[PDB]
């Protein structure tokens, strides 16, 4: 008859923390984009992210100064003996203490009582092979104490239950999804970066102030690797009618034509091109011209270059320093390692013919961008990006480090070849002699970016900021404790601009971004808070069953149709261009898709899959069906009508999807969706505020910074802490006045306030506009006394 | 005005204008003696 | 050439009914899914323009026409292997393609939207 | 005003006081007669017919507006589009075309390997026209325009078998967005606002006093105001640059109905003209002052 | 805070007005005769010209904003004072307002009447690329609610679309307050020492 | 209006190859069609004195889709259909094989 | 403060005596000034005074 | 932390009515208003005391770092 | 095969030089040397035409179906409320909305008289 707080069942959780399954799954479902994060660097299909991580920085090469005394113009050519060091597997133990001898487990509350790190051992095999493995030795090096995430795959505390964790000095309900680096919990904060493997439409005036005659057109796609390693490529369009590839190595930006890196990627006619980007829109004069300026172009330029091998060779030659490939790596080893690294590197190694469909797309994209057949595309927008998650960009400076690691053990070697010589490479005592004068420890260097947020690396990532990419995980209370593992930024580099629209609240948000919860003042519209349904990919599956369900549908291949343009939909799976369709058939495969997505009756086709159909439209969106399913992504769920059933639903695709809020609100032949409750649209703690519907909107979002800055519960395992401060409210009470939410993340557990009889009263005249009047007799009996 | 050396320590110059300069942060301005600081209370029986 | 390995040269070749008389010759390609069996079907229902209707065993396919480079390639002689189709290159007469369709299922309203 | 005194301000103005004897039609027809004109707004379509034979042949005919339509909406003549076609245009369109070869054949393409900077059936009086334009044009061959109703303007460009492919609408384009077929200097445009406090005026986006003494028939020479101070003292003398300080400055106050006393902003004003001139107040302003020890801790 | 039973039932009645200003200022600045349905395909064209736009959007938007406000201020004017259930003197609310010693009616009027359209940055919601300012609303819908026109009021509570849309002009506010480059400090400074 | 099968291939016998718009060929070379033992991909070649063409299977392409081509006849509405791979084919020109040294300076 | 963004600084500790007392014979522990309420709009504080009242009863 | 001793608004004695109220909740099965007017909890201030208390003194009391295990 | 302004060969599909660059009376592919032209390729003509959004003007503007102008006076303010004018004393005032300072800081009101035409702003 009522919606009651549970208190016969409170203090029965309280006295007996459960053995089974932990209450509140809400609570881990917060923490689950870090968890998991961290969880697939391991754990998962292909090894997890660092073992892919290892397999793509690949080897490092140095040749002895050694004769080969034969009996010839081979000894002059000949380089030395060949040595290639790589590491084949990457280990992560859980927290250990060795005294030399036999091991013991070292739990977080030890960590946190010592003031010193959570730190789990780091082992990587590496591979010492000689002369293209005529001889090959391995080892399995330790590399130092590398800093383990609280509740993970490497944490001790995942398989403890409520009652477990107790008995383990730790919270019943222990969230984790931080760090315990020097006895301060730090944790990785989110980030909001460009949505992977899509081509973006982009008018820039930073495009113009580069070089000669540059407009502010621009398609701009950042490819992902499965180690979660991000490569972005850029197409300028140049006033001339010249089109250039953009990107960066190193931390230097390098400018190539597109007609180049085409030909370098398969065998083609000038005329393959001409059907890859024109279509049946062989009519339109504007594209006629520019296509020619292209073809021409490189035919004045480089008329030398007449095949594959060719261009291969061109580009070899020019960035054989930069790539560092060298000495005996031949210019068509270079130029194709240049492509393998740098062009749509989210295709991969054996995907050439696919990177090269994918480059023509781009050049249509772009030509319909200048003209106006297409409005460019919003990076700022919710639906144009995706979010990097804690334990992801952990793996990608871990990658950093061991790709920095092995060069060390080159320069060790380069530096021995250079003076005394020393001996050979097949002696496994020279390999152990040149691993001990390298520093090795990896785990200190992983320790200082937790400890700074400071990004130290080679290439810089993907990034643009280059400091505090981690937090202390601030436990002043329970509320702003669990907002951290909700918090995304959108980057330290765009807290610097005089843009108002990167701060702008969008309808794109809805259900993903929650309205109320962002800070005032400075970190306004800039440190946002997701919704509590709101989820995030961690990665992907079925994948790679589903091109057959969409060819049986009436896909056209694109190796056969021969046909591009914004007049015909376009068919991707996480930036695979598959086929080629009509616009009509094109919502009729993304509406049946949804139909089979939804019914458990479909083997392959995950319901967690994102399906953004863009229709045609004049001088609006470039169409076309692009399918997602990769990690980092925004999801949400919603109740889809026909079947009545969850679905979830993309911030890219939800733009020209119909959700009614209500189900009374629902129109015919004009929605497809409704919401569970319009409760997932917000935070937690903007759940949490009550009657909040009926409060003016400054007041709303000022309250999550209050409840944040209360002095309430920040734990009660406090006998077993040293943190630098903590407040503590003596007096906790359970609220009358809540939303049933409060129970779901079993906030009961931290009270953060008490209910006092409040009169609206101007009877003393010491209370006026921001002075409240406290009860002398209450303050007596112990009403809001603190620690 | 001199040469760079492998930031350089301040001359007499540097000395008289460190950030507002000498003039501007103790001359115009100065910390006074016989001088207190509170958080205000509001008082309608004064 | 001679490679990629595991591949054998195609020596018998069945017979082509070419000849392009004048009471005209019409060539046809048809597009299908492997779900599908081509030898348990021995008739389809095909009609002019987009519209078309077909269920075989339980799965609904629709057949889509349409008007309008692909180049076919007629076998002249079994050793003769395959030589380009000419009359005076060679173009479909009429192009065909058979897309699965699903019927998506009409939202009860009387039983969703409620007060 | 007060930190800068800038000569070179953001939105110069002048407040032009139109008659009571001039209607709101004339007074219209009028701000369209100062208005700066480009080729841009009076032309509908560009078609550029580029065909090789023989020579890069380039026709390029120009459809305009209506005859009717663009001297109803910008107060210009088929006489007047004649002259800036025949006389600016062309030379526009040469010169343009040249520095495009040169671009050409200068860099070939961008340096690979090297890194770039980071990203964050005619009449006889036609006839002697074209005559006599060709005399003018070092590559333009046929030259023939709407005279009667006053719609088109069709011209062929002739160019060497060297010159090869070129993106002539392109260029076309941005020098019609350049050619300027009437404006007064200084001013961009004149637009009639609603009467402030009753008094009929027109506001112009531009300064340039002397060109509107001319205009005696519609406008009051001696209330003409303006925004800009620094042009003021040029024309009139520092008591007037003084006035439209004071005046200026309650502009700002005003609108957002703050009330500063004018004790305090004619102190201001006969501070910024002490010695004639504009001053500002900041370091260039304060070098005519006696005290060295408050220059001293200034800056 | 509470309106009488007679002042609620006028509240409604000019509020039921509403629904058809949504479509009417669409029908204005796209110019057509008769007033065209809501879903008519020549007007959907015509809205979407309209969004492509910077400058078109902003007649459409300045249009609406007019019509739908000028139904706000009939409610204010009809429902405060001779509406209100409880009145001035007793009615605190209205007291403090009309006393000068805090709030204005504007703030009684959002309070028990409605919060009215919600203006971000002199123009009304923004809208996505397909014509939709929230996805719930249908794309190019000729409707005041869906450009940010609340008829809810504090009292009584606001929808989760106007909610968001409050959540917008909110923010909007305090964002401007962040991007503010403009100091009075330095003015002040420059003619202190010159006049001192 | 059902149309009536007279007969149906499940053997090799003709096939199509898409070139390029605007392909002409001397229409007296012949090309050599290859066969590999689910589903078989099949692989395209040819010889001339001045090009070459060489021809294969889309792998995502042959285990999704099935290609059929038949002939129609105007009186009697029966179709004899035979199976069709799709190759996608490239042709290579006497100017490829040209390559500089693996190592310039 | 309360939940609905409404914060204040404690500007004394009245007395019980000196604190107005209800007819139920309860003087509230904390005062807040009604002039607060006009230029917040925070109403979801009014119906948790009335809410808050029910429950407790 | 424990149940505090008089209601913080009149001073009405509250500290020996805690454990008595789950009693009445547990093993007379009432409601939670029909037990906290048996305890002799009239005022909403001093109903609201007992009714709104956690009582995570329970909670705190779980770790012990005088007994093993 | 010809298309436009490009001319692509029919053997392999790269892109023919201009005939006016080359030698005369006979064209030649770099890939492989064939035997071109035909003289039948004719004198090749591309109809561009303008970008329409190229020249952005009043009159561009006027052939917008749409209104893209609002008139001199049509265009009345909506917002109006019952408040006492200081100016003389008049009933009819307009009022705008915003959140100005911090989330603590209250609503500035910005009154505005249809009389005379006169700004206004007050907090409270
Ligand atoms: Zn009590
Ligand atoms: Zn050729
Ligand atoms: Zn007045």
């Amino acid at each position: 008859r009522t919606a009651d707080f549970r208190t016969l069942e409170r203090e029965s959780r309280f006295i007996n923390p459960p053995k089974d399954k932990s209450a509140f799954p809400l609570l881990q479902e917060a923490v689950q984009p870090h968890i998991g994060s961290f969880n697939a660097l391991t754990e998962g299909p292909d090894g997890g992210l660092l073992n892919l991580g290892v397999k793509d920085i690949g080897e490092k090469v140095i040749f002895d100064g050694k004769p080969l005394n034969s009996e010839e113009i081979s000894n002059s050519g000949y380089l030395g003996n060949k040595l290639s060091v790589s590491v084949e597997q990457v280990s992560i133990a859980k927290p250990m203490s060795n005294d030399s001898a036999v091991e013991r487990k070292v739990y977080p509350s030890e960590s946190r009582q010592r003031l010193t790190s959570y730190r789990g051992k780091l082992l990587l095999k590496l591979k010492w092979s000689v002369n293209n493995g005529e001889e090959n030795l391995f080892e399995v090096r330790d590399c130092g104490g590398l800093p383990v995430m609280l509740q993970s795959n490497r944490c001790h505390l995942n398989k403890m239950s409520p009652y477990e964790l107790v008995q383990h000095k730790e919270e019943s309900d222990e969230i984790g999804g931080y760090f315990i680096v020097n006895g301060i919990e730090k944790l990785i904060r989110m980030l909001i970066v460009q949505r992977r493997n899509h081509p973006m439409a982009i008018i820039r005036p930073s495009f113009a102030n580069r070089g000669a005659s540059y407009s502010h057109y621009g398609i701009q796609i950042r490819s992902v690797r499965p180690d979660q390693t991000s490569q972005t490529n850029v197409l300028h369009y140049l006033n001339d009618g010249q089109v250039t590839f953009r990107f960066s190595w190193r931390k230097n930006e390098y400018l190539v034509p597109v007609v180049m890196i085409l030909k370098a990627l398969c065998h083609t006619s000038d005329r393959e091109i001409f059907d890859g980007i024109i279509g049946n829109d062989v009519k339109d004069s504007f594209l006629t011209d520019r296509l020619e300026l292209l073809l021409r172009g490189f035919k004045k330029r480089y008329p030398h270059l007449q095949n594959r091998t060719q261009v291969l060779q061109y580009l070899g030659d020019k960035f054989r320093v930069v790539f560092q490939a060298s000495p005996d790596q031949s210019d068509l080893e270079v130029g194709q390692e240049v492509l393998d690294r740098i062009v749509l590197v989210h295709l991969g190694k054996d995907g050439s013919q696919d990177k090269f469909r994918m480059l023509l797309f781009m050049i249509r994209k772009l030509y319909s961008l200048v003209a106006g057949e297409c409005s460019p595309d919003n990076p700022d927008a919710t639906q144009h990006q995706e979010v990097l998650l804690g334990g992801f960009l952990y793996g990608m400076i871990l990658k950093e480090k061991i790709d920095e690691y092995l060069q060390n053990i080159i320069a060790q070697v380069r530096m021995d070849i250079n003076r005394g010589m020393a001996i050979n490479f097949k002696d496994k005592r020279y390999m152990s002699r040149v691993l001990m004068r390298v520093n090795e420890n990896i785990g200190s260097k992983m320790q200082y970016f937790l400890s700074t947020g400071n990004l130290v690396s080679q290439s810089g990532l993907d990034l643009q900021q280059v400091s505090g990419y981690t937090v202390v995980a601030e436990k002043i209370n329970f509320y702003r404790f669990i907002s951290h593992f909700r918090m995304v930024h959108r980057g330290s580099f765009f807290a610097q601009l005089k843009t108002t629209t990167v701060r702008k609240l969008l309808p794109e948000s809805w259900g993903f971004l929650c309205p109320v919860h962002t800070p005032d003042g400075s970190p306004c519209g800039l440190l946002n808070h997701f919704a509590h349904k709101c989820r995030i990919s961690t990665q992907q599956s079925d994948v790679s069953r589903i091109p057959s369900i969409l060819y049986s549908l009436g896909v056209a291949p694109a190796s056969h149709t021969f046909a591009a343009g914004p007049s015909l939909c376009c068919v991707q799976i996480d930036g695979k261009i598959i086929g080629w369709v009509s616009h009509e058939q094109g919502k009729i495969i993304a509406d049946t898709l949804r139909y089979w997505k939804v019914e458990g009756k479909t083997p392959g086709l995950p319901i967690d899959l994102e399906i953004g159909y863009v229709p045609p439209s004049t001088r609006g969106q470039y169409p076309g069906l692009y399918l997602f399913g990769g990690h980092s992504r925004m999801l949400r769920p919603v109740r889809y009508l026909p079947l009545d059933k969850e679905d979830i639903v993309g911030p890219f695709e939800q733009v020209y999807m119909n959700i009614a809020v209500t189900p009374q609100e629902i129109q015919n032949n004009v929605h497809t969706h409704v919401e569970f409750t319009p409760t997932n649209i917000l935070s937690i703690l903007a759940n949490l505020t009550p009657f909040s519907d009926f409060n003016q909107s400054p007041r709303n979002m000022y309250q999550c910074q209050m409840g944040k800055q209360t002095m309430g519960t920040p734990g009660v395992a406090l006998c077993h802490r040293s943190d630098n401060k903590l407040y503590r409210l003596q007096t906790g009470q359970t609220p009358i006045v809540k939303a049933n939410l409060y129970d779901d993340y079993g906030m009961d557990n931290f009270p953060n306030g008490f209910n006092a009889v409040v009169a609206v009263i101007s009877y003393t005249g010491y209370d006026m506009d921001d002075a409240m009047i406290i009860n002398k007799s209450a303050d007596e009996r112990g009403f809001g006394y603190g620690t | 005005k001199a040469q760079g050396r492998t930031v350089p320590i301040p001359g007499v110059k540097q000395a008289l204008e460190k950030k507002e300069g000498l003039f501007r942060k103790h001359m115009m301005g100065k910390r006074v003696n016989y001088a207190a600081r509170s958080v205000i209370s509001p008082d309608p029986n004064i | 050439f001679s490679i990629p390995d595991g591949f054998k040269k195609c020596k018998h070749l069945k017979n082509f009914p070419l000849n392009g008389d004048n009471k005209q010759q019409q060539v046809w390609l048809i597009k299908f899914p492997s779900n599908v069996d081509i030898s348990k079907l021995k008739s389809l229902p095909v009609d002019f323009e987009s519209s078309t209707t077909m269920t075989i065993d339980k799965h609904d396919y629709k057949i889509m026409d349409d008007t309008d480079n692909m180049t076919l390639l007629v076998p002249s002689e079994s050793k003769e292997s395959l030589k380009i189709a000419s009359t005076a290159p060679l173009q479909f007469d009429k192009v065909f393609s058979v897309s699965e369709t699903a019927k998506i299922p009409a939202i009860d309203y009387s039983k969703v939207r409620v007060p | 005003i007060v930190m800068t005194a800038s000569a070179a301000i953001k939105t110069p103005q002048m407040t032009l006081p139109i008659w009571n004897d001039v209607s709101d039609e004339q007074a219209d027809t009028f701000c369209k007669s100062i208005s700066k004109v480009l080729l841009s707004e009076v032309i509908d379509k560009v078609i550029v017919t580029e065909t090789t034979g023989t020579a890069r042949s380039y026709v390029i005919h120009m459809r305009f507006f209506d005859n009717n339509e663009y001297s109803e909406e910008y107060d210009v003549s088929k006489e007047e589009l004649q002259n800036v076609i025949s006389n600016q245009f062309i030379h526009l369109l040469e010169a343009a075309i040249v520095k495009e070869i040169k671009k050409q054949k200068r860099t070939t393409g961008p340096d690979i390997g090297v890194a770039v900077p980071r990203l964050q059936n005619m009449n006889k009086v036609q006839r002697d026209r074209q005559s006599a334009i060709i005399s003018h044009h070092r590559f333009i061959t046929k030259y023939n325009f709407d005279d009667e109703s006053g719609k088109w303007c069709e011209f062929k460009l002739e160019l060497a078998a060297d010159t090869e492919k070129l993106l002539m609408v392109n260029i076309v384009e941005e020098i019609c967005r350049k050619s300027i077929i009437r404006q007064i200097p200084h001013i961009d445009r004149c637009v009639h606002p609603e009467p402030e406090n009753g008094k009929r005026v027109l506001v112009t986006e531009g300064v340039n006093f002397q060109a509107m003494w001319d205009q005696e028939a519609f406008i009051d020479v001696d209330g003409i105001t303006s925004n800009d101070v620094a042009a003021v003292l040029k024309t009139y003398g520092v008591e007037a640059a003084r006035n439209t300080i004071v005046n200026e400055i309650n502009n700002v106050f005003s609108r957002y109905a703050i009330s500063v006393s004018f004790r305090h902003l004619d102190l201001i004003a006969d501070m910024m003209t002490r010695q004639g001139t504009y001053l500002a107040f900041n370091r260039q302003g304060m070098e005519t002052s006696t005290s060295s020890f408050m220059k001293m801790s200034y800056e | 805070l509470r309106l009488t039973a007679e002042g609620n039932k006028w509240r409604t009645d000019i509020l039921k007005t509403s629904v058809d200003t949504g479509r009417e200022a669409a029908a204005e600045v796209t110019n057509l005769d008769k007033d065209t349905p809501a879903d008519d395909p020549e007007l959907l064209k015509r809205l979407q010209e309209i969004l492509r736009d910077n400058n078109k959007s902003g007649i459409l938007d300045a249009v609406t904003s007019s019509k739908v406000n000028a139904i706000t201020s009939q409610v204010v004017s009809k429902c405060v004072p001779d509406g209100t259930m409880k009145k001035f003197p007793c009615n605190s609310m209205q007291a403090m307002a009309l006393s000068g010693a805090k709030g204005s009616n504007v703030n009684v009027s959002q309070i028990m009447c409605l919060l009215g359209q919600q203006a971000l940055e002199g123009r009304r919601v923004p809208v996505m690329v397909s014509g939709k300012t929230l996805p719930s609303f249908k794309p190019y819908e000729t409707d005041a609610m869906a450009g940010g026109y609340v008829k809810g009021r504090f009292y009584s509570g606001i929808k989760p679309q106007e909610y968001y849309f409050h959540c917008m002009a909110g923010r909007e506010g305090l964002i401007d307050t962040a991007v503010k480059t403009s100091r009075s400090g330095y003015l002040q400074r420059c003619l202190t020492k010159q006049l001192e | 209006s059902e149309i009536e099968i007279e007969s149906v291939q499940d053997q090799p016998s003709v096939a199509v190859g898409s070139f390029f718009k605007g392909f002409r060929a001397p229409s007296d070379t012949t090309f050599d069609l290859y066969k590999k033992k689910e589903k078989d991909e099949f692989v395209l070649h040819g010889e001339n004195e001045r090009l070459e063409y060489e021809g294969y299977t889309d792998s995502s392409s042959q285990a999704s889709n099935q290609y059929v081509v038949g002939l129609f006849n105007p009186e009697k509405k029966s179709i004899q259909l035979y199976k069709a791979p799709v190759l996608v084919s490239k042709v290579v020109s006497k100017s490829s094989k040209n390559l500089r040294g693996p190592k310039i300076k | 403060s309360s939940r609905h963004g409404q914060k204040g600084v404690c500007s004394r500790k009245w007395p019980t005596i000196d604190m107005p007392f209800s007819e139920t014979g309860i003087q509230p522990d904390i005062i807040i000034n009604p002039h607060a309420f006009p230029s917040r709009m925070t109403i979801g504080m009014f119906v948790e005074s009335l809410a808050g009242k029910a429950g407790a009863l | 932390m424990i149940v505090p001793v008089r209601c913080f608004s009149c001073g009405k004695v509250v500290g020996d009515k805690w454990e008595s109220y789950l009693n009445l909740l547990q093993e007379d099965e009432l409601d939670e208003g029909t037990a906290l007017s048996r305890l002799g909890l009239k005022r909403y201030c001093c109903r609201r005391m007992i009714l709104t208390h956690v009582d995570l003194i329970e909670k705190f009391l779980r770790y012990n770092p005088l007994e093993k295990r | 095969s010809v298309v436009g302004s490009l001319i692509f060969c029919l053997d392999c599909g790269d892109l023919l030089e201009n005939p006016n660059a080359v030698l005369g009376s006979n064209v030649e592919c770099s890939q492989c040397k064939a035997i071109y032209p035909k003289s039948q390729f004719s004198n090749l003509k591309v109809v561009t035409t303008t970008a329409d959004d190229a020249f952005p003007s009043s009159l561009r503007a006027k052939k917008s179906v749409v209104k893209t102008s609002l008139k001199k006076n049509e265009l009345k303010d909506g917002a109006t409320i019952k408040e006492k004018c200081p100016q003389c004393g008049n009933e009819e005032m307009n009022y705008h909305t915003l959140q100005l300072r911090s989330a603590d800081e209250g609503a500035t009101v910005f009154y505005t008289c249809t009389s005379c035409g006169y700004k206004f702003r007050t907090n409270n």
